[PDB]
RNA sequence: UAAGUUGGGCACUCUAAGUUGACUGCCGGUGACAAACCGGAGGAAGGUGGGGAUGACGUCAAAUCAUCAUGCCCCUUAUGAUUUGGGCUACACACGUGCUACAAUGGACAAUACAAAGGGCAGCGAAACCGCGAGGUCAAGCAAAUCCCAUAAAGUUGUUCUCAGUUCGGAUUGUAGUCUGCAACUCGACUACAUGAAGCUGGAAUCGCUAGUAAUCGUAGAUCAGCAUGCUACGGUGAAUACGU
């Protein structure tokens, strides 16, 4: 056979999509994406790059990842995936592009500095 | 400027679920209020036994409004509202009346609520009542 | 058999040129040298205020740089030992002649 | 005053602990470090001084 | 108001006076969020007697001060300011039309 | 009354019906039940003549009782008769290891 | 607490070593914040520098309720008005 | 192999230094053609990408003689200096600031998934062992990409509680203990047992915040014999609003 891979880099989460031909199936660090990731029923929108890339589908996964909590690292997966979907066929690439997803969001978290405490909140001023 | 749109509803395919499970999100835990909104899917589609989107849909075109006011000396005026705005008020008089039931359940409050609205009764389609009597009374000395 | 060391100083390009010394005058009387492993180079924070009495919320930070370089090398004889102790400099380094 | 202070903190004990590690160059006890033995502002001094290494500065 | 006194021991004679004196502006409005007063003996060596006073006010707040021989003609001269530095405000009028 | 001591609830589970003597906690109920093998089982007094027996002696294992009280009294009274330098924080609102009185006006006090 | 267990300054000790065989004494002048009760002292009396001057206390029976280092604490009337 | 544990490979991620990259740069339009602005393409990133540092002249006779230094004055068997103890923390009260409760979006209990950063030399004390736990015994390893510190919480799965001043609540006081310290009474923290205050979202008035933000739940570090509802740093989860001025 063959087998298609790619990285993910997102939110202290990062992901090695090893992305292969195949049924469309999960199993992230041997274990499926389902109860692995609390809840969740969110993965309509982790195959909505199968809704519009070579749609329907399917291929079969693998991934290693490590780092950060489930948000990042359910939405690490996808730019590795649509990567190796460019690397698949660059000409989704048009069809990625107008609908994101190989666009890494460069945001994260930001830094301290004096004003913040336990809550993220800064201080009150002089009343009365 | 823009408002950071939610893509869809992962759950029966609608949207303002989405819209809505946020509005439950309190303290960032989306679990647990995704899970007493998808029951209150499961009592209001149980009881009188029906789609989401008859009770929904309709409740919230029961009190979903079409007129609003602001001030401006001191003129109240009479406006028409954006439907951002018009859905986004909706869905808060909804959540924000759906604890003030005063009731045990983390569903019957809102089933009961949104049964009740979809029934043109309750304090939802009460505030559009209320609200459409500040318009049309204050038409005149600000529009 | 290998023999391996550990660098420590505080400017990046003064370290890893003196690693090329050590290297060239390696492999000039041997081979089969690790090339600049590199590693993680961790830092540390040290936080003051900007005052002397009071003003505390007003301050300042600094930290400290810690480069780590891991070299090795292979099929040990006493050419790349003399290697090893004739060219360090500039000695901010902290070499750490191991086997 | 802190003149035969600084003697106290350089005095022998009854047992370990009754002592400090105030500055040197000033002789502020509090607000110091085990690392250098200085307070909170010599250290600020010099490292504008960038006497030792050092590093100072924003990274962060 | 945290009446202190900077080298001066604060009797119950001067809070009785300074309390006293504030109270003529139930006039307006009092509304007693809270007041202060700062003191001080500063040597020139002719010295001093100095007063800086401090109102908050419904939505703002005005401060006052002024310096004189001692405090009683401190807190006599700086009086009849935090009067006119707080008497106008309002009215302000009606529009629009259209 | 009704199995033990006195002022027991009807139809409330062992799991605080225990408890509400002068002297159980939660864990110490955990326990003396543990003893007859005895739970509730579960919001509710399903309690017969059957385990009646070992819950109204088991119970006796302690003074959960007015002398708990009465314990109380006169240890107290122990402390404020010999000088006493911690009866006399004893009324402040400090107990023998002290609080630093500015805000406790207050529930030790009024 | 303690390491297992009482302990005393072994110089107060040392002293109604000296004053509890014989025919006792009713004064002791002391320091004592390291050291307390415990049943040798018993018959006697101390007097306990509290930081101003000591003043006396006559060991009791069951002064158990208490211990050495304090007994009119420092604070003294009160410090408070009421 | 239980295990990247071993063989091997650095391919991948990772790892630290020089590279290329975003500069209205390319185009289209609007524009005194210029200045520019609006739009579009690509691009990982389009409009100083985000933050950090850097804070003009200067005002406040701002603050600090107690950082250090110092003009002047004053002292000098004391306005100096040594020791044991106290005190710097007392409370009818008030001000500020924070913390914790006023509950079923939940409390009690069982099983289970996920980080970042950073400390460590005689310090980090792995496993095992004792114990209701604080801790006590032992001792493998390790100046760290290693070993250890250290296990994440929120959450997920369930059971029960079923709206009480309640298993809310968690102050109060006592009892019995662990660590450190020569020493835990004025004045250390913590563990086990009991006891269960007020309090049902706070009145007028009043405060912050434009997106990974707020909000919330965790983590480490210094200060250290002992000791942070504080400070600094790290992450996890994670929205509503922004018309218009």
């Amino acid at each position: 056979q063959v087998e298609y891979r790619g990285t993910g880099r997102r939110k202290n989460s990062v992901a090695r999509v090893r992305l292969v031909p195949g049924e469309g199936n999960i199993t992230v660090n041997n274990r499926d994406v389902r109860e692995y990731l609390p809840f969740e029923s969110l993965i309509l929108d982790l195959n909505q790059p199968f809704d519009v890339t070579e749609t329907k589908g399917n291929y079969d996964v693998l991934v290693n990842v490590h780092g950060g909590g489930f948000t990042g690292q359910a939405q690490a997966i996808r730019h590795g995936i649509a990567r190796a979907l460019l690397e698949a066929d660059p000409e989704y690439r048009g069809s990625l592009k107008r609908a994101g997803l190989l666009t890494r969001d460069p945001r994260m978290k930001e830094r301290k500095k004096p004003g913040l405490k336990a809550a993220r909140r800064s201080p009150q001023f002089s009343k009365r | 400027v823009p408002k950071r749109d939610v893509l869809p509803d992962p759950i029966h395919n609608s949207k303002l679920v989405t819209k809505l499970i946020n509005k439950i999100m309190l303290d960032g835990k989306r679990g647990t209020a995704q899970r007493i909104l998808y029951s209150a899917f499961d009592l209001v589609e149980q009881r009188s036994g029906r789609d989401a989107l008859e009770v929904f849909e309709e409740a919230i075109n029961n009190i979903m409004p079409v007129l609003e006011v602001k001030a401006r000396s001191n003129y109240q005026v009479p406006v028409e509202v954006r439907p951002e705005r018009r859905t986004t008020l909706g869905l808060r008089w909804l959540v924000n009346y759906a604890r003030l039931r005063g009731e045990k359940t983390m569903e019957d409050r809102l089933a009961n609520e949104i049964l009740d609205a979809a029934n043109n009764t309750g304090g939802a389609v009460k505030k559009r009542e209320d609200t459409h009597k500040m318009a049309e009374a204050n038409k005149a000395f600000a529009h | 058999q290998k023999i391996r060391i550990r660098l420590k100083a505080y400017d990046h390009r003064v370290i890893d040129q003196s690693a090329e010394k050590i290297v060239e005058t390696a492999k000039r009387s041997g081979a089969d040298v690790s090339g600049p492993i590199p590693l993680p180079t961790e830092k540390s924070v040290y936080t003051i205020i900007r005052a002397v009495h009071m003003y505390k919320d007003s301050r300042e930070q600094f930290e400290q740089r810690t480069h780590k370089r891991l070299i090795d090398i292979v099929n040990p004889t006493p050419k790349t030992v003399d290697a090893l102790m004739g060219l360090n400099l500039p000695s901010g380094v902290d070499i750490e002649i191991k086997l | 005053a802190k003149t035969s202070m600084v003697a106290k903190q350089q005095k022998k004990q009854k047992y370990a602990v009754r002592e400090y590690t105030r500055c040197e160059r000033c002789g502020r006890p509090h607000s110091v470090y085990r690392k250098f033995k200085l307070c909170r502002i010599c250290f600020r001094e010099l490292a504008y001084k960038g006497q030792i290494p050092g590093v100072r500065k924003a990274s962060w | 108001f945290e009446i202190h006194g900077d080298n001066l021991t604060i009797t119950d004679a001067i809070r009785n006076y300074i309390e006293e004196k504030i109270g003529k502006l139930e006039r307006y409005f009092n509304d007693v969020p809270n007041a202060v007063a700062h003191v001080k003996v500063k040597t020139y060596s002719n010295s001093a007697t100095k007063i800086e006073v401090t109102i908050p006010l419904k939505n703002v707040t005005l401060r006052a001060e002024e310096r004189n021989d001692d405090l009683y003609a401190g807190i006599d001269l700086i009086n009849n300011k935090l009067e006119r530095q707080v008497r106008k405000y309002k009215t302000r009028i009606n529009r629009k039309s259209r | 009354a009704r199995i033990a001591g006195v002022d027991i609830p009807r139809e409330k589970r062992v799991v605080i019906s225990l408890t509400y003597i002068y002297g159980i906690g939660t864990s110490t109920a955990q326990k003396i039940l543990e003893e007859a093998n005895v739970s509730a089982d579960t919001r509710v007094k399903d309690l017969t003549d059957d385990e009646l027996g070992r819950i109204r002696e088991v119970v006796d294992g302690y003074k959960v009782e007015g002398d708990l009280r009465r314990e109380t009294n006169l240890n107290i009274k122990r402390l404020m008769e010999i000088s006493s330098y911690r009866g006399i924080r004893h009324r402040r609102g400090l107990p023998v290891r002290g609080q630093k009185t500015k805000n406790n006006a207050r529930t030790r006090k009024g | 607490s303690i390491k297992k267990g009482p302990f005393v300054d072994e110089h107060l000790m040392k002293k109604v070593e000296a004053q509890e065989g014989s025919e006792k004494k009713q004064v002791i002048k002391t320091w004592s914040r390291r050291s307390t009760i415990f049943p040798n002292f018993i018959g006697h009396t101390f007097a306990v520098y509290d930081g101003r001057k000591h003043v006396p206390v006559y060991v009791t029976e069951d002064m158990v309720g208490h211990k050495l280092g304090e007994f009119a604490p420092t604070r003294t009337f009160k410090g408070h008005v009421a």
